[PDB]
RNA sequence: CGCUACUACCGAUUGGAUGGUUUAGUGAGGCCCUCGGAUCGGCCCCGCCGGGGUCGGCCCACGGCCCUGGCGGAGCGCUGA
RNA sequence: UAAAGUUGCUGCAGUUAAAAAGCUCGUAGUUGGAUCUCUCUCGGCCGAAGCGUUUACUUUGAAAAAAUUAGAGUGUUCAAAGCAGGCCCGAGCCGCCUGGAUACCGCAGCUAGGAAUAAUGGAAUAGGACCGCGGUUCUAUUUUGUUG
RNA sequence: UACCUGGUUGAUCCUGCCAGUAGCAUAUGCUUGUCUCAAAGAUUAAGCCAUGCAUGUCUAAGUACGCACGGCCGGUACAGUGAAACUGCGAAUGGCUCAUUAAAUCAGUUAUGGUUCCUUUGGUCGCUCGUACUUGGAUAACUGUGGUAAUUCUAGAGCUAAUACAUGCCGACGGGCGCUGACCCCCUUCGCGGGGGGGAUGCGUGCAUUUAUCAGUGGUGACUCUAGAUAACCUCGGGCCGAUCGCACGCCCCCCGUGGCGGCGACGACCCAUUCGAACGUCUGCCCUAUCAACUUUCGAUGGUAGUCGCCGUGCCUACCAUGGUGACCACGGGUGACGGGGAAUCAGGGUUCGAUUCCGGAGAGGGAGCCUGAGAAACGGCUACCACAUCCAAGGAAGGCAGCAGGCGCGCAAAUU
């Protein structure tokens, strides 16, 4: 079938081969994985030596990473924005490595608020509902109260970040490889290569 | 900015650039640190390596490779591909029969990193043994010592 | 061929095996274990052709499955076991004990030992690795395993296990000024001190050895196996000290023996 | 120049021939993906046969609550292959 | 295959027997005149580190499948072969002694000495060696009994 | 054994071939008494094959209610031998041939710090804090009913097993450690404030898998190595954490029990190490041919970036880019009565020729191609098609691969017993 050998390529001085084997098998090549986005769908491949590969071909959820504060969370994906490689993929919503993607917000906005005690994401109108009031209100003694003051010197995101928490979705790049391992891993997009993505993606339009 | 050339974003792997800091450490220099290795065998690393801020991961000294196997020597012919050039290999083989010898060449191309410069052709070129780079690359440069003719 | 072989044709197997070309078109291949192919000697040929128990390789096998023969204190059954060097064999229904250990001439030799030397042997440290739990971990020369060694040995040592519990006695460093064997090469089965060592980064290592009667050779690291620390071996030596003749003295003691013979 | 024979060359022309390439147009079969659902089960709804406890009016009769073995019929109810 | 010094590297011919281009220039190739008599530091005289401007050459050493060839031993009745065999027995009823060597293995790649021959190298717009002395900028470790 | 002789002329000296001489290996002719070894359908046809054989396997230790045999008790599960069948393993080794193949194969020398690995050997296997005194449904062999001209074709019905197929606990289990932390104390302070402890309640936890971050036990010439820490994830086509078998059977208790404990093995399993390898790479090396001088790049040719696929490294493939790469030191093309070496014949010293052939590598099973199973095959004494041949038929269908051992036809100068 799908053969990725060497000996059907010419020289380096250009002059074509002549094989002198058949295919083998250890030299056989498989049809892409083309992940899309939707309910979870994975089939297993038997590779060479008894082993499993997970084949991919639909995923929704994935955890990502956001490094500067190092919270990993698990989030739904949402859509595809740019792709280095090629345009068509981001036409199609295919999910491989080094994609951009846009992920939820609402766990890092979870995590942040509990940890540093601080509103995010929240618009000017400064509508609330209680339970969030208790989580950023609530009653604490000396010494919590303390350390949690102390946070507050260091709670401090820059502007682009909290854009995208007030859009509600972030961007994302996908590190594992959804065709090999099953499953969709990455980190969240800041800082210069932030930037970077972000004049991309306005150069595209 | 002039790194940044391509479609994805150049990146060290190693090298976690979004660490953050308070305010009066980020008003000082926005340096990131240099992701760098001896590769043994008495080579030294180059300046310009550890100074740098190009991005190459087939670098013998900042990027991901493994030198092992001969190390080998040769003249640079040709300096026309992007980051590697064809240098040739001058020999004598011996004909048993009439008891004298032959001249013969090979031709090789090898990877240059950015951080070599200033190597024009005819210099002399000390390199090593990698994993195959390419189709027909297998070796890095380690060394270029200039011609006789320096001034 | 599209998988393992199975086979060995005789003239291809090993010539320290000493066999004969007209016996037969094949040669006992050794079963995988802890010792190379080429650097074995099967059970079948030391049970038959080196004492002479059996005649043919049925008879090995009614030896064997009788469960008489132990190697390092247990009881194989298998007829192609690969036995190495520094290996133990024990004979409870005849009361005997061998030890292999290479010749001058570079053939295992029948190496009769006492039963009480026979409860120990050396092993060649071969790699050193941290496993989970932060354990460490030492390899041999014959594929075993021990945890938690001492740690100041590292490689090319030699230790003493106990056949028993294999577990580590003492060990001997690879310093200059010990005994050490060759295991491989031209120099096997010689016997002498390791006067010093040349390294070569990227490349073998080269180590010179002077014998008992002040002959000089060298070898590579990887055929060096240290025997005993300075000039006393921890391990009875066969006929020969270690010491190789050349053809000429080999020629006159041949003489020297006959003329006395009789 | 006139006789007698052979080999090798041209060259009206088209046959018996095969072999090797490729341009275009079809293209068996396996494999992969997206569908598909012959059929086979398990869980709920009833009915009558059977064994363990208990509750109730209680005296060797009959219901309630659970389990438990089989059997017959529904639900395009649910689910798995 | 030798004879064939009738394919000539060793080692052939080219005035008249077959043969030197009509003549000259010229790139690649081949070839090329003489000359030039180990080192500081750090550690225990040696150990580490730089060696060598580098090679070619020669002499060592290591790694290099068996079988074949060469070759040691051995009365297969000799030999072609084979890797066998020999010794005393009052019987050893624990039988004894001994071999299964060695040489060669081109080229290329490793290793250590030699320094003749043959290549290549330096200080000429001296921004050349060696011993010192001031001026400025950028970072790392340790000592002020610890911690800022 | 470092070797020559006849032939051109009326006669001579030469150049120069022809012929003469000796080995070796194919055939053939004549002849042939005794013994030891010993090649043998390679050359033309990798042309075509009747027939027969060439791969099958059970221990005390997975499954026996076949009287098919068999000893005693006679409900008192199973005495023993054991056909058949389910399960497990092998069938990827060996044997044959040399068609293809000219930096390809192959040889020496290095590398995997760029991968996979049945089995053997050794190491781990209460390291997880969340019906078990043993859980479930079927299927053969067997008993009965059948279909087809025909096959190692199978269909229905009635039974019954597991180390087949599935599902699932207890125990260790007392806790420990990371975060959250109401509340309770102990110092200084007149007091705020500055400190030091204890803590109920909640979440997570072991090894493997995927991603991100932090610090820097052991090792290399060199890691983005090994080990450690932190936040999470962990695929229903699902990683581990034992519902398996045999032999000898014994010590203990407030006890006669739900009795508790215990020795050797067999089988299985996630993960390391080892063994047997396999697979991709580095350097050097191959016969004639210019009446083959430029070749490669539309359809990847040379390199860069990001991906896909693959067991891994790579134009292996994809997208976007640069214009590259090779060549009188002979590229590219063509031929080879070319598988490559270890080797063989002849040989003063050089050298010439051969190597299908028992050893080591490679390739193939009439020619192509595509696959299932499996650790390992693009397998052919496995399957599926096309191309060429070709067997039985009741014309509806079914079955093929001797370059395995014999043997047969054909081919030829040329090669053995069903
Ligand atoms: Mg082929
Ligand atoms: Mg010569
Ligand atoms: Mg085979
Ligand atoms: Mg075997
Ligand atoms: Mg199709
Ligand atoms: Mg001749
Ligand atoms: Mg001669
Ligand atoms: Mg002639
Ligand atoms: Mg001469
Ligand atoms: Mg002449
Ligand atoms: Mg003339
Ligand atoms: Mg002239
Ligand atoms: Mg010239
Ligand atoms: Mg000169
Ligand atoms: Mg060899
Ligand atoms: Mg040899
Ligand atoms: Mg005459
Ligand atoms: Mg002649
Ligand atoms: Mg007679
Ligand atoms: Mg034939
Ligand atoms: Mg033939
Ligand atoms: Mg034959
Ligand atoms: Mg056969
Ligand atoms: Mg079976
Ligand atoms: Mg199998
Ligand atoms: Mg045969
Ligand atoms: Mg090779
Ligand atoms: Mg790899
Ligand atoms: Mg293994
Ligand atoms: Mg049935
Ligand atoms: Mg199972
Ligand atoms: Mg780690
Ligand atoms: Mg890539
Ligand atoms: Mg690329
Ligand atoms: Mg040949
Ligand atoms: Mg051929
Ligand atoms: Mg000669
Ligand atoms: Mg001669
Ligand atoms: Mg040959
Ligand atoms: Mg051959
Ligand atoms: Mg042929
Ligand atoms: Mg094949
Ligand atoms: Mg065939
Ligand atoms: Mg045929
Ligand atoms: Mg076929
Ligand atoms: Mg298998
Ligand atoms: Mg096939
Ligand atoms: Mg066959
Ligand atoms: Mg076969
Ligand atoms: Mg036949
Ligand atoms: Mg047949
Ligand atoms: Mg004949
Ligand atoms: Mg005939």
């Amino acid at each position: 079938g799908i053969s990725r050998d060497n000996w059907h390529k010419r020289r380096k001085t250009g002059g074509k081969r002549k094989p002198y084997h058949k295919k083998r098998k250890y030299e056989l090549g498989r049809p892409a994985a083309n992940t899309k986005i939707g309910p979870r769908r994975i089939h297993t491949v038997r590779v060479r030596g008894g082993n499993k590969k997970y084949r991919a071909l639909r995923l929704d959820v994935g955890n990502f990473s956001w490094g500067s504060e190092c919270c990993t969370r698990k989030t739904r994906i949402i859509d595809v924005v740019y792709n280095a490689s090629n345009n068509e993929l981001v036409r199609t919503k295919t999910l491989v490595k080094n994609c951009i993607v846009l992920i939820d917000s609402t766990p890092y906005r979870q995590w942040y608020e509990s940890h540093y005690a601080l509103p995010l994401g929240r618009k000017k109108g400064a509508k609330l509902t209680p339970e969030e009031e208790e989580i950023l209100n609530k009653k604490r003694s000396k010494k919590i109260q303390k350390k949690y003051d102390e946070r507050k010197k260091n709670a401090k995101i820059s502007s682009l970040l909290e854009e995208q928490f007030q859009q509600g979705k972030l961007l994302a790049c996908i590190a594992s490889r959804p065709g090999q391992c099953g499953r969709a891993d990455g980190y969240v997009l800041e800082g210069k290569e932030l930037e970077f993505y972000l004049r991309k993606i306005k150069a595209r339009k | 900015a002039d790194i940044q050339t391509e479609r994805a974003y150049q990146k060290q792997p190693t090298i976690f650039q979004n660490k953050k800091r308070v305010l009066l450490g980020e008003t000082g220099k926005e340096k990131l640190p240099r992701y760098y290795k001896n590769i043994g065998l008495g080579f030294k690393t180059p300046k310009e390596a550890i100074e740098g801020t190009y991005i190459d991961k087939k670098c013998p000294f900042t990027g991901n490779v493994s030198i092992r196997g001969r190390i080998l020597s040769g003249v640079v012919t040709k300096m026309k591909m992007q980051r590697t050039i064809v240098i040739r290999r001058d020999y004598l083989h011996y004909i048993r029969k009439y008891n004298r010898f032959e001249k013969r060449h090979k031709n090789m191309s090898v990877h240059l990193s950015p951080c070599f410069r200033d190597v024009q052709i005819g210099d002399i070129v000390t390199v090593g043994e990698c994993r195959p780079l390419s189709k027909t690359v297998r070796f890095n440069v380690l060394k270029v010592t200039k011609a006789a003719g320096t001034k | 061929a599209r998988g393992p072989k199975k086979h060995l044709k005789r003239v291809a197997a090993p010539k320290h095996w000493m066999l004969d070309k007209l016996t037969g078109v094949f040669a006992p291949r050794p079963s995988t274990g802890p010792h190379k192919l080429r650097e074995c000697l099967p059970l079948i040929i030391f049970l038959r052709n080196r004492l002479k128990y059996a005649l043919t390789g049925d008879e090995v096998k009614k030896i064997c499955m009788q469960r008489f023969i132990k190697i390092d204190g247990k009881v194989r059954t298998d007829i192609t076991y690969p036995a190495g060097f520094m290996d133990v064999i024990s004979i409870d229904k005849t009361g005997e004990n061998f030890r292999l250990i290479y010749d001058t001439k570079g053939r295992f030799a029948v190496h009769r030992i006492t039963p009480e030397e026979a409860k120990y042997k050396l092993c060649k440290v071969r790699k050193i690795f941290v496993g989970t739990k932060g354990i460490p971990h030492l390899v041999t020369h014959d594929a075993r395993t021990i945890r938690y060694p001492d740690p100041l040995i590292k490689v090319n040592d030699t230790i003493q296990i106990d056949l028993e519990t294999g577990k580590i006695t003492d060990f001997i460093k690879f310093d200059t000024g010990n005994l050490c064997m060759v295991t491989g090469g031209a120099n096997l089965g010689r016997i002498g001190v390791i006067t010093n060592r040349e390294r070569h980064p990227g490349s073998f290592d080269v180590v010179h050895v002077k014998d008992a009667n002040g002959n000089s050779f060298a070898t590579r690291l990887s055929n060096i196996f240290v025997i005993g620390k300075g000039n006393k071996p921890w391990i009875s030596l066969p006929r020969g000290k270690g010491i190789r003749l050349t053809i000429a003295e080999e020629r006159d003691k041949r003489l020297a023996a006959k003329q006395s013979s009789g």
